[PDB]
C-alpha cells in the first residue's frame, strides 16, 4: 500500500524532472501561438467590447484550449522545477552553511550581520535532525563538536547544534527497541521533521527562479480573466534562447553606467530648463491661437517636462520646437543656448549610450578570446606553458587529456566520495583527509610527472 | 626586518589610502617610465606617510524590512503546515484506503497548488509589510 | 535566368548589379561587417518587434483616444482600434519616427493619463530609438574590430 | 582607451613584480611563489612602512643597514631597490 503510493509518487517526480525543460519550451511555443491569435482582435461598439474576428470561426475555441493548455503547462513547469532544480539549491545552501559553521564558526565565534536574510534564516537548519539531508558530509556536527567543544563548551555546542547527549549514551548502553511499521499514519507523521521542512520551504520561497516561475503561473492564470495578460509571457525569450543572451549582455553588461548616463542627462536638461525658465520664457508659447497662449515654461515642472519630453525627443533639439529668436535682443544668447543643447544632449550623451553598448560588445569578445587563449596555452591544473610539453610531439594535448584532465579530477573526487573509508588506499586516504580539511596542496602546481622525472624518463 | 605599528597598519588599510594607491599604480603603469618609477614611488610613499600621520593625529582624541520578511515567512509557512499539524487527516485517510490512481494524482497536484497559494500569500504579506514600513 | 528575363523586361538587368559583392574583393571586407554578426542582427530585430508589440498591447489597452490620425472631425481615422492596425502603426511610424510614437500621436497635455502617457513615450524613445539602434550599430562596429 | 588602460594595468600587476620586475613564472616554479614574493619579500606596502620607520627612528640608533639606506635616500640614489634580482635568485643553488 504505502510502498506502492510512494513508488508511484517517485515515478511522477522522475517524469516531471525528466521533462522539465521540454515543458518550458512548450510553454513558450504556446505563448507565441496565443499571441499570434490575439493579433486578429477587433474592438466593437460607451461600453467597449473586445471580440475576436474570425471568418473560419474556429480561432475562439482554439484560443480557449490554448489558454487552458498554457495554464496547465505553467503549473507542470513549477512541479518539474521543484522536482529537479530545488535539490541542487538545497545541497548548495547546506554545503555553504556547513562550511561556514565549521571553518568560520558563523554561529559560534561570530554572528550574522542581522541584515543578511540568508544568514538569519539559516539558524533554523542547525538544530534539525535532518541536516546534511542533501549534502554528503554527515559528520559536520561531530567536526564542529571536536573543533569548538573544548573552547565554547561541549554542553553549549551540543545545545546549539541540536545533538542530544541522551541518544548517544542510550544507544551505547543497553536499550529496549520497539519497531514501528510504516503503515501507521501516526508513524509517518512523526517521521516528518517539521523544522527542516520549514527551512527548506523558506529557501525555496526566497529562490529567484522559483519566484520567476510563480510569476509566470500568475500571469497565465490572469490571462483567463484578460487574454492580453498572455503577452507578458513573451518576455521569457531571453531565458528561452541562449543566442538572445549575447545580444542582451551588450545592455546588461554596462547597465549601471547606462542608468547613470540617464541621470546625468536629466541633470543637464534640468540646468537648461532653469536657464530657460529664468531668461527665455516668451519663446515657449505653443499655441497658434493668439487669444489663448499655451505657455509651456511658466512653471518649473511644466518647463522641465517640456524639455525632457520634446526637447530630448526632437532631432534638432529644443530650438526645433520653441519660437524662432530672429530679431530679438537675446538672439545670440538663445542661439548659443540651442546650439549647446543640441551638442551636449542630442550628440554627446546619445553617443555615450551607444559607446557603452559597443564597448560591452568589445569587452565580451575580448573576454572570450582571452579565455580561449589561456585554455590553449597553459594547463588548467599545473599552469605550465604549452611549449614545455610540446617539446614532445602532441605533448601538451597528451598532458591536458591524460595526465592533468579536470574531468579526471572530478571523476576521482566522485569515486573517492562514493567509496567507503575502510577500503581506501594509502593515496586515497591521504587525498580524502586533505580534502576533508580543505587543504589543496595535493593538486600539482608548477610540477608534473615529466618534470619530476626529466632525466630518468629521457 | 623592522617594526610596523598597528596604527600605521590601520591608516594604510583605510579606504582613502587604498584609492590613492590604486590611482598611483594606474598612473605609474600607464603614463610612467622606468627611469622615474622609483622616484615617483618614493614621492608617493612620502605623501602617503604624511597623510596617514595626520589622519592618526586627528583621529586620536533595512533591519526592519528583514525582520518583516522573516516574520512573514514564519507565519505563512506555519499556516501552511497547520494542515499537517491538525492531525485531522484521518477522515481523508479513510478514503485513502479507497483512492484510485486518479485520486492520488489529484492529491499530488493539490499539494503543489497549496504550496503556490502559500507563496502568493507570503508575497502579499511582504508587500503589505513593506508598505506599512515605508508609511 | 535574370539575363534572359531582361529581354522581356529591361529592368530585370538591374538584378545583375547585386554581383558587385562577388566581383570586388574590397567590397567583401565592408559586407563582412554585416554578415559577421548576421544572426545577432536578425535576433535584434526580433527583440525589437517583441518590445514594440508589448508597447502596442499597452497602448491598445489604455491609450486609444490619442491614436486619431485625421484632421477631419466628422471622420476619425482611428489607428489603434485594431490590434493588427495598431501594431502596424507602432512598427511603421513609431519606429521610423525620430522622437518616437509621441512624435506622431496626440498631445497628452491636460489629461488624466498625462503622466502615464509621458512615461510611455519616454520609455519608448529610450528603449527602441536609442538602445536597440545602438545595439545594431555596436554589432557592426564589433564586427569590424 | 580607458578600458584598455585598466586591463593593461591589471595584466602588468598580475604578471610582473612592481619592485624587481621579474616575471611571475620564475617565482611560480615554486607553488604560490609569485604571490609569496609579492606579499612577503617585495611588498610595496612593506617598503612604505620601512621608509616611515626609518624616518621616525633617530639617527643615533640606526643599524648599519638602516644607516646605509638612510644616507642613500638622503642623497636620492635608489640603487638599494632590488632591480632584476632577489634573494631567491641570488641564492639559487644554496637554497636548492
Ligand atoms: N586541465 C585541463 N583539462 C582539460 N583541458 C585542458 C586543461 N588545460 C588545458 N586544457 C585545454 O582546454 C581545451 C579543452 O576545452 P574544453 O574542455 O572547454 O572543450 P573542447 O575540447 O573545446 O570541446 P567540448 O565542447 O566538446 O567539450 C583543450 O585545448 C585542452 O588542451
Ligand atoms: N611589489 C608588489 N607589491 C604588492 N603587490 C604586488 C607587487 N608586485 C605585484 N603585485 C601584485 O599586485 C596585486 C595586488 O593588488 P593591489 O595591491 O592593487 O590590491 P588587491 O590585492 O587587488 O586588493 P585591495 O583592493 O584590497 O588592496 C597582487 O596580484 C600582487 O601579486
Ligand atoms: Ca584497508
Ligand atoms: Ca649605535
Ligand atoms: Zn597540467
Ligand atoms: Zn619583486
Amino acid at each position: 500500500f504505502w510502498k506502492k503510493i510512494i513508488a508511484y509518487q517517485q515515478k511522477l517526480l522522475n517524469y516531471f524532472a525528466r521533462n522539465f525543460y521540454n515543458m518550458r519550451m512548450l510553454a513558450l511555443f504556446v505563448a507565441f501561438a496565443i499571441n499570434f491569435i490575439l493579433l486578429f482582435y477587433k474592438v466593437s461598439t460607451i461600453a467597449v467590447h473586445y471580440v475576436l474576428e474570425e471568418s473560419s470561426g474556429y480561432m475562439e475555441p482554439t484560443l480557449r484550449i490554448l489558454a487552458i493548455l498554457h495554464t496547465v503547462i505553467s503549473f507542470f513547469c513549477i512541479i518539474g522545477y521543484y522536482c529537479l532544480k530545488v535539490p541542487l539549491v538545497i545541497f548548495k545552501r547546506e554545503k555553504e552553511v556547513a562550511r561556514k559553521l565549521e571553518f568560520d564558526g558563523l554561529y559560534i565565534t561570530e554572528q550574522p550581520s542581522e541584515d543578511d536574510i540568508k544568514g538569519q534564516w539559516d539558524r533554523l537548519v542547525i538544530n534539525t535532525q535532518s541536516f546534511p539531508n542533501n549534502y554528503w558530509d554527515k559528520f559536520v556536527k561531530r567536526k564542529v563538536m571536536d573543533k569548538y567543544g573544548e573552547f565554547y563548551g561541549r554542553d553549549r555546542i551540543s545545545e546549539l547544534l541540536g545533538m542530544d547527549k541522551a541518544a548517544l549514551d542510550f544507544s551505547d548502553a543497553r536499550e529496549k527497541k520497539k519497531p514501528k511499521k510504516d503503515s501507521s499514519l501516526s508513524a509517518v507523521l512523526n517521521s516528518i521533521d517539521v523544522k527542516y521542512q520549514m527551512w527548506k520551504l523558506g529557501v525555496v520561497f526566497t529562490d529567484n527562479s522559483f519566484l520567476y516561475l510563480a510569476w509566470y503561473m500568475t500571469m497565465s492564470v490572469l490571462g483567463h480573466y484578460n487574454n492580453f495578460f498572455f503577452a507578458a509571457h513573451l518576455l521569457d525569450i531571453a531565458m528561452g534562447f541562449k543566442t538572445l543572451r549575447t545580444i542582451l549582455s551588450s545592455v546588461t553588461h554596462n547597465g549601471k553606467q547606462l542608468v547613470l548616463t540617464v541621470g546625468l542627462l536629466a541633470v543637464v536638461v534640468y540646468l537648461y530648463t532653469v536657464v530657460a525658465f529664468n531668461f527665455f520664457r516668451k519663446f515657449y508659447n505653443k499655441s497658434e491661437d493668439g487669444d489663448t497662449p499655451d505657455m509651456k515654461c511658466d512653471d518649473m515642472l511644466t518647463c522641465y517636462m517640456f524639455h525632457m519630453y520634446v526637447g530630448v525627443r526632437a532631432g534638432g533639439g529644443i530650438g526645433d520646437e520653441i519660437e524662432d529668436p530672429a530679431g530679438d535682443e537675446y538672439e545670440i544668447y538663445r542661439i548659443i543656448f540651442d546650439i549647446t543643447f543640441f551638442f551636449f544632449v542630442i550628440v554627446i550623451l546619445l553617443a555615450i549610450i551607444q559607446g557603452l553598448i559597443i564597448d560591452a560588445f568589445g569587452e565580451l569578445r575580448d573576454q572570450q578570446e582571452q579565455v580561449k587563449e589561456d585554455m590553449e596555452t597553459k594547463c588548467f591544473i599545473c599552469g605550465i606553458g604549452n611549449d614545455y610539453f610540446d617539446t614532445v610531439p602532441h605533448g601538451f594535448e597528451t598532458h591536458t587529456l591524460q595526465e592533468h584532465n579536470l574531468a579526471n579530477y572530478l571523476f576521482f573526487l566522485m569515486y573517492l566520495i562514493n567509496k567507503d573509508e575502510t577500503e581506501h588506499t594509502g593515496q586515497e586516504s591521504y587525498v580524502w583527509k586533505m580534502y576533508q580539511e580543505r587543504c589543496w596542496e595535493f593538486f600539482p602546481a608548477g610540477d608534473c610527472f615529466r618534470k619530476q622525472y626529466e632525466d630518468q624518463l629521457n | 626586518y623592522f617594526e610596523i605599528s598597528e596604527s600605521s597598519r590601520t591608516q594604510w588599510e583605510k579606504p582613502q589610502v587604498k584609492e590613492s594607491k590604486r590611482q598611483f599604480i594606474f598612473d605609474v603603469v600607464n603614463e610612467g617610465g622606468e627611469k622615474e618609477k622609483m622616484e615617483l614611488f618614493v614621492n608617493f610613499c612620502e605623501d602617503t606617510i604624511f597623510e596617514m600621520q595626520l589622519a592618526a593625529q586627528i583621529s586620536e582624541s533595512s533591519i526592519l524590512t528583514v525582520r518583516s520578511a522573516l516574520f512573514a515567512l514564519r507565519y505563512n509557512i506555519l499556516t501552511l503546515m497547520r494542515m499537517l499539524s491538525l492531525k485531522s487527516l484521518k477522515k481523508q485517510m479513510k478514503k485513502v484506503k479507497k483512492m484510485t490512481v486518479k485520486d492520488m494524482v489529484t492529491a499530488f497536484f493539490s499539494s503543489y497548488w497549496s504550496i503556490f497559494m502559500t507563496l502568493l500569500h507570503f508575497v502579499a504579506s511582504v508587500f503589505r509589510g513593506f508598505f506599512r514600513i515605508i508609511c
